[PDB]
């Protein structure tokens, strides 16, 4: 996925286990 | 900013949806594999054969890779593999949504009727160009969170681009609205248009059955001059009169004699008067309004014979017709001056009345046919289907999720699933276009059978 911002961690963590779409 | 505990992914959900991703994929493998043979063997087949690749391409690229990252929690290849399967997958999706319109439209233009392989090229080169962003728009970033140290592949938020930061951030509205509603509304449109044409060409035989089809001038049962399907050029007992009445009512007269496609057209415009006069007509609108396609045909039949007026004379009938008593009005019609002269063709509408069926006029062959495209449309249906849970999962999170709302980690967690749910919809959609096929085109489906 994609995020607003890379200070968002919890967003980017989500990203890490999220599927590749 | 605080949290509850987003790795979510319960161990109990990885089992099940590896498993259903493990069914979809051999099934998805061997089900659009021996269809591409079918094809390779034996117009709409290139079209099908196409859907068969894009299938094939989706679901070896899209479902081993996140079964590895459900299962591995990690991306272990490089930039280049971070930037290539999300390209590869909105390539072979691209592919698959333009096959379906490709494939929809063909069927409209086939019963329209009365360059492929170009439209494959244009297919596959327009889903890669639109699939370009994708392989920009993807990093491979690191972060220290928590107690480890990450090495993510997600779509970057900053681009160098003003154009890739505008896809960034706005990429599953351009998903959803090209990849979704446009091949839905498309299909629809066609689809409609399909059955609106299907409809005037079985009006047509209807009436070349009970009117007649003659290419040149000729004399009614009544005794007037008549051409075409029933189509009055004149009441005049002269047949000079009729001949220069003809020439002047088609604009370029071939001496008085026609071909079947410029009846047809002729056709059309008596149809279209018909269905003018219904509606202008009080006594024949609201009985129209309530039929079906089939028993409007058999009205704008009798309109054909006896003219508005006449029709509106069958109080009893209409009324009954349009309380739906069609074997009451079956009865009563056969009562009628119109049974006794005509028996044949009344007969034949009475039947059409009584039964809400073709029938009585169109043969097996065509019927069959027309059933098949019309409910081959369904790939649409659970093209819906499928990736609406994939699409609507994205489209929660740029509408629900809240950097600050610290209960949200909660709803990433909920994501993750929906997530990998959608990711097997969409793969499932691709390995049920063989086994859709092979259960309504029935051909298909002896095709299918011969293997084992």
């Amino acid at each position: 996925c994609s995020c607003s911002s890379l200070m968002d961690k919890e967003c980017v963590y989500f990203c890490h286990l999220d599927i590749i779409w | 900013p605080p949290c509850q505990g987003p790795i979510e992914i319960k161990e109990t959900f990885k089992y099940i949806n590896t498993v259903v991703s493990c069914l979809v994929f051999v099934l998805g493998i061997i089900g659009n594999s021996t269809l591409l043979y079918i094809i390779y063997k034996n117009g709409p087949n290139i079209l099908i054969a196409s859907l068969a690749l894009g299938d094939l391409l989706h679901i070896v690229i899209a479902i081993p890779i996140n079964v590895y990252k459900l299962l591995a929690e990690d991306w272990p290849f490089g930039a280049e593999m971070c930037k290539l399967v999300p390209f590869i997958q909105k390539a072979s999706v691209g592919i698959t949504v333009l096959s379906l319109c490709a494939l929809s439209i063909d069927r409209y233009r086939a019963v329209a009727s009365w360059w492929t392989a170009v439209e494959i090229v244009l297919i596959w080169v327009v889903s890669v160009v639109l699939a370009v962003p994708e392989a920009i728009g993807f990093d491979i970033i690191t972060m220290d969170y928590k107690g480890s140290y990450l090495r993510i592949c997600l779509l970057h938020p900053v681009q160098k681009t003003a154009f890739m930061q505008f896809y960034a951030t706005a990429k599953d509205w351009w998903l959803f609205s090209f990849y979704f509603c446009l091949p839905l509304a498309i299909t629809a449109f066609f689809y409609t248009l399909m059955t609106c044409e299907m409809l005037r060409k079985n009006i047509f035989e209807m009436l070349r059955i009970d009117e007649g089809l003659r290419l040149k001038i000729y004399k009614d049962t009544e005794g007037y001059y008549t051409i075409g399907i029933g189509h009055l050029l004149t009441k005049s007992p002269s047949l000079n009169a009729a001949k220069s009445e003809l020439d002047k009512a088609i604009g370029r007269n071939t001496n008085g004699v026609i071909t079947k496609d410029e009846a047809e057209k002729l056709f059309n415009q008596d149809v279209d008067a018909a269905v003018r006069g219904i509606l202008r007509n009080a006594k024949l609108k609201p009985v129209y309004d309530s039929l079906d396609a089939v028993r409007r045909a058999a009205l704008i039949n009798m309109v054909f014979q006896m003219g508005e007026t006449g029709v509106a004379g069958f109080t009893n009938s209409l009324r009954m017709l349009q309380q739906k008593r069609w074997d009451e009005a079956a009865v009563n019609l056969a009562k009628s001056r119109w049974y006794n002269q005509t028996p044949n063709r009344a007969k034949r509408v009475i039947t059409t009345f009584r039964t809400g069926t073709w029938d009585a006029y169109l043969n097996d062959h065509l019927k069959q046919r027309r059933e098949v495209a019309k409910t081959v449309f369904c790939l649409v249906l659970v093209f819906a289907l499928c990736w609406l849970p994939l699409h609507l999962a994205r489209i929660l999170k740029l509408t629900l999720y809240n950097q600050n709302d610290p209960n949200r980690c909660e709803l990433l967690s909920f994501l993750l699933v929906l997530d990998y749910i959608g990711i097997n919809m969409a793969s499932l959609n691709s390995c049920a276009n063989p086994i859709a096929l092979y259960l309504v085109s029935k051909r298909f489906k002896n095709a299918f059978k011969s293997a084992l």
